[PDB]
């Protein structure tokens, strides 16, 4: 029975439906599940005021405001501010009840419903760990995790130290394994394997142990990219088996501990660190509290064998043949199988919803592809044409928005164009036609246009199951240029800058060179373009290799005429900035020499910034910890006070503007600064 | 305060991961 020792079951248990149902309801110890429930509830309590935005609710959902919002379903709308505060209070109470184990099912539902409502209210805040939090709450709703270390069993003896069915652990282990394995198969991308995603991360001070035996390029290629991919692909197998459990635990602990310090991902690392003692035996808390000194063994609840439970089926050779599995056992087994299959399938469902497929497949947040793609934006231009007068105007990029994610997706762009169309008539503009011109580079590629600039977005066609037509394709057969681009960027001056641009045939780019941007030139690398100076009205054709100097404070255009896309580059210098720097340095040196034998004010304030940075570096970490604690306390106190004010308004009524202003002023006192 | 001109709208010459909060 070697297989029966490695896997915990035998191949014959899967030969019939009844045997499978009997296996999946095997009694188990509930200690690990209770510890995980407690930790998850505590982390959600800590996370609600910080990342979910309880402290910025008044800014986000202010009454009487013109905002473009991006919900998944346009039929979903936010409530007034007071009802939003009530929703967040109910979510907080549910998380607290989940953590304490008191009224487990009601608290689970009270956390699950408003959390998912708030998640679906906004597409621009979706990430992978918020999706995981929703999934974990949904799973824990159907589990009986209040059978140990809880208030429910303290006040009710029928649910104290009882058994649990086996599929409770199976579902959670399967979820964790799915996350790990599908994160590593997503990182078998050519950008990740070749080292193009996280190229500057090895400059951190945490990687300095590895530089004692490797170069910086080798450290970036091996430790950051290949090491991360291998950990993701092997962590589940290392954790599942008992031979390699200890090494896997150490490796994943180090991985998550480093990730918690390199990035700002909320509570993701702590959630993952506390989901890894769930691959251990279900009795580990009991052994751990047994190994403690006997002095501290008389205050905890007395250790005893768990009592039988109804939810799990009992099969014994001597203790009766067994009972017929009722509806509960079959429903549990079916839920396990179907949920695991759906969670396997969903990350690879992008061929059905083609309307959400831009350069990158799908929306962001449910495919476990973290840090694989990085985006840089060069320019955004929005122009509207009046339908009554024909005049052309220009808007700021992102006037009525609160995020910047609308620049990367076509559904969000359609929503934004519609919201602008309905809002502009309030500003004495008849029915407009809106055109967008956005330049993006992904993973240090050439900059290019993501959408067609000649298409009126408000009247364009977009559907959830049809591939969008006004989305420009990514120029994939230009990536091998990145070596040359990096070499050209590296072999430059400390005062010059470069911009790399790839354009499609039949389109032109119009640029206005600023007054201070003297000594600007354009050089062609591939294809053929013609440059037109607007004032002098002189076309000029360029060939591969030559460069042309442009005037400052004037317009010019670049027309692409080759049958294939053509790439060129911009080189420019800030003559005003260099003159300012040189005169500042000269005057500072002269003054220093004279003494020892607003320009200066800017030099002195930059020096003061340097002094503050270096003195905070010299300051011990205790001051930083104190400041961090003070900021956290201020955030928590403000959230509580605003919630109290809103609840008082809802329950009693709005007293007066003067008292409301006084209370709002009180809530922003910065307790100890 | 929601309108550019044409000398600040045409100046082309003047890093992002979605996991970060
Ligand atoms: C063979 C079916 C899958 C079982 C896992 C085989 C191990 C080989 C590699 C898998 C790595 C981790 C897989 C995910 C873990 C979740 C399942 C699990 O924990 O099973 C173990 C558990 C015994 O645990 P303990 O007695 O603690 O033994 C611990 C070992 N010292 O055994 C079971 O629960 C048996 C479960 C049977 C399978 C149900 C779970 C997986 C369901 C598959 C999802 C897909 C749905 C339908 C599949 C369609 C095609 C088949
Ligand atoms: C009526 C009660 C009144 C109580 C008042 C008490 C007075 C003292 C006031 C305390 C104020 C501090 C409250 C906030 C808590 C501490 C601060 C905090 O968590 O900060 C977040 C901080 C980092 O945040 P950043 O994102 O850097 O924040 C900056 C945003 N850019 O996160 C943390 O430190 C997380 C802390 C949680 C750790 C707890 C353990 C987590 C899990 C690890 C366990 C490992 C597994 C164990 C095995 C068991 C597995 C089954
Ligand atoms: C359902 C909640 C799921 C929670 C999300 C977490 C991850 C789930 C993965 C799914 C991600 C994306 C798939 C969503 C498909 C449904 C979207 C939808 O129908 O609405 C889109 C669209 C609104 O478009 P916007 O760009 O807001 O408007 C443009 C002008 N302002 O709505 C409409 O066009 C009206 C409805 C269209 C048809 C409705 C669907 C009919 C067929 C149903 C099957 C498809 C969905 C099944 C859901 C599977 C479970 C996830
Ligand atoms: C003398 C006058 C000025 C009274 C002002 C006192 C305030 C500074 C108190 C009143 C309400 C207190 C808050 C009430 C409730 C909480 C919940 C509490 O929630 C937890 O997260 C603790 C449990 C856990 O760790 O999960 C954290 C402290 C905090 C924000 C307290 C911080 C300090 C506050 C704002
Ligand atoms: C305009 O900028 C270019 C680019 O920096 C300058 O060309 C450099 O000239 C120095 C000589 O002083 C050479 O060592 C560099 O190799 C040149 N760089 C390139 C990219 O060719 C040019 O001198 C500047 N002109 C003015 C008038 O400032
Ligand atoms: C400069 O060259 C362009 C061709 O590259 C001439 O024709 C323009 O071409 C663009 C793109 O093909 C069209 O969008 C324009 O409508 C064309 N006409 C004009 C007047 O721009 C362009 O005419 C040339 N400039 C001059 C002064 O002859
Ligand atoms: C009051 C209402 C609007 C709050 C939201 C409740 C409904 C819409 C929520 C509660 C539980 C949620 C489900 C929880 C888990 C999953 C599995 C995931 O793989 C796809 C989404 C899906 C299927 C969710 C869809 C939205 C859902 C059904
Ligand atoms: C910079 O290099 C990395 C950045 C992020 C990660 C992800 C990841 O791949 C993962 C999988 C499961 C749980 C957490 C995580 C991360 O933090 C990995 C490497
Ligand atoms: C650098 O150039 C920009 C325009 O390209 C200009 O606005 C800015 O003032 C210049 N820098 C300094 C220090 O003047």
């Amino acid at each position: 029975s070697r297989i029966g020792k490695l896997l915990g079951f035998e191949w014959t248990d899967l030969s019939s439906w009844r045997r499978l149902v009997t296996l999946l309801n095997r009694p188990t110890d509930p200690a690990s599940l209770a510890v995980f429930r407690f930790l998850f509830g505590f982390l959600m309590v800590l996370d609600i005021p910080q990342e979910r935005g309880l402290s910025s609710l008044d800014r986000k959902y202010l009454d009487g405001l013109d905002v473009c919002r991006f919900p998944l379903l346009d039929a979903l709308r936010p409530l007034p501010l007071d009802w939003m505060y009530l929703v967040y209070t109910i979510m907080f109470l549910g998380a607290l009840g989940m953590m304490l184990g008191l009224c487990y099912r009601i608290s689970c539902v009270l956390f699950l419903l408003p959390y998912w409502y708030v998640f679906l209210l906004d597409k621009t805040s979706w990430n992978n760990h918020s999706y995981l939090y929703g999934l974990l709450a949904f799973q824990l709703t159907f589990m009986d995790a209040n059978h140990y270390w809880s208030v429910d069993g303290l006040l009710n003896a029928h649910r104290r130290n009882a058994h649990v069915p086996l599929w409770n652990y199976a579902v959670l282990r399967g979820q964790i394994f799915i996350v790990y394995f599908i994160a590593g198969v997503k990182k078998l991308d050519a950008d990740w394997v070749e080292g193009y995603s996280m190229e500057y991360l090895s400059r951190h001070w945490l990687f300095s142990p590895f530089k004692l035996l490797l170069s910086e390029e080798l450290t970036s290629l091996l430790v950051v990219h290949w090491g991360g991919l291998l950990l993701d692909l092997s962590a589940g197998f290392l954790l599942f088996f008992d031979v390699s459990r200890s090494i896997g635990l150490f490796f994943v602990s180090y991985f998550h501990c480093m990730n918690s310090q390199l990035f700002s991902i909320g509570m993701f690392s702590y959630v993952m660190l506390a989901s890894s003692p769930l691959f251990c035996s279900p009795e580990w808390p009991r052994k751990l509290v047994s190994y403690c000194p006997r002095r501290l063994q008389q205050l905890l609840p007395l250790k005893a064998a768990p009592q039988p439970s109804v939810s799990c089926v009992y099969k014994r050779s001597r203790g009766k043949s067994g009972q017929k599995p009722g509806l509960r056992h079959q429903l549990g087994a079916a839920f396990t199988l179907l949920y695991l299959l759906e969670q396997l399938f969903l990350p690879y469902s992008h061929f059905l919803t083609q309307g959400y497929n831009n350069w990158t497949n799908g929306l962001y947040g449910y495919s476990w592809d973290m840090m694989v793609h990085s985006r840089s934006h060069q320019h955004v231009k929005i122009t509207y044409r009046d339908g009554r007068t024909g005049e052309l105007g220009y808007l700021n990029p992102g006037v009525f928005t609160q995020s910047r994610r609308w620049k990367d997706h076509a559904d969000m762009l359609k929503q934004y164009a519609t919201c602008l169309s309905r809002l502009l008539p309030k500003y004495n503009v008849t029915e407009p036609q809106i055109y967008f011109d956005i330049w993006v580079s992904i993973n240090d590629r050439f900059q290019q246009r993501i959408f067609d600039p000649r298409v009126d977005i408000v009247q364009a066609a977009w559907s959830p199951f049809q591939r969008t037509s006004w989305v420009q394709p990514l120029l994939m057969d230009l990536s091998p240029w990145r070596a040359k681009l990096q070499e050209i960027k590296s072999s430059l001056d400390n005062h010059t800058e470069v911009v790399f641009i790839a354009d499609f045939p039949g389109l032109h780019l119009e640029n206005f060179v600023s007054e201070d941007l003297g000594n600007t030139s354009i050089q062609l690398l591939q294809g053929e373009v013609t440059v037109e100076l607007v004032a002098e009205q002189k076309n000029q054709t360029l060939r591969e290799g030559e460069k042309m100097q442009l005037p400052a404070g004037e317009y010019h255009k670049v027309y692409t005429t080759s049958p294939s896309p053509s790439c060129y580059m911009y080189v420019y210098v800030n003559t005003t900035e260099l003159a300012l720097e040189q005169d500042l340095a000269y005057l500072q040196e002269l003054k220093e020499k004279v003494e020892n034998g607003p320009l200066v004010q800017t030099f002195l304030r930059r020096q003061q910034r340097l002094q503050e940075i270096e003195r905070r570096r010299n300051t011990p970490f205790h001051e930083r910890f104190f400041r961090f604690l003070l900021r956290k306390l201020y955030v928590f106190r403000r959230s509580f006070l605003m919630t109290c004010i809103s609840l008082r308004n809802l329950i009693l009524g709005r007293p007066s503007l003067e008292q409301l202003a006084q209370e709002v002023t009180y809530a922003n006192l910065r307790p100890f600064e | 305060a929601n309108f550019l001109s044409k000398q600040q709208a045409s100046q082309v010459l003047v890093n992002s991961l979605l996991e970060e909060t």
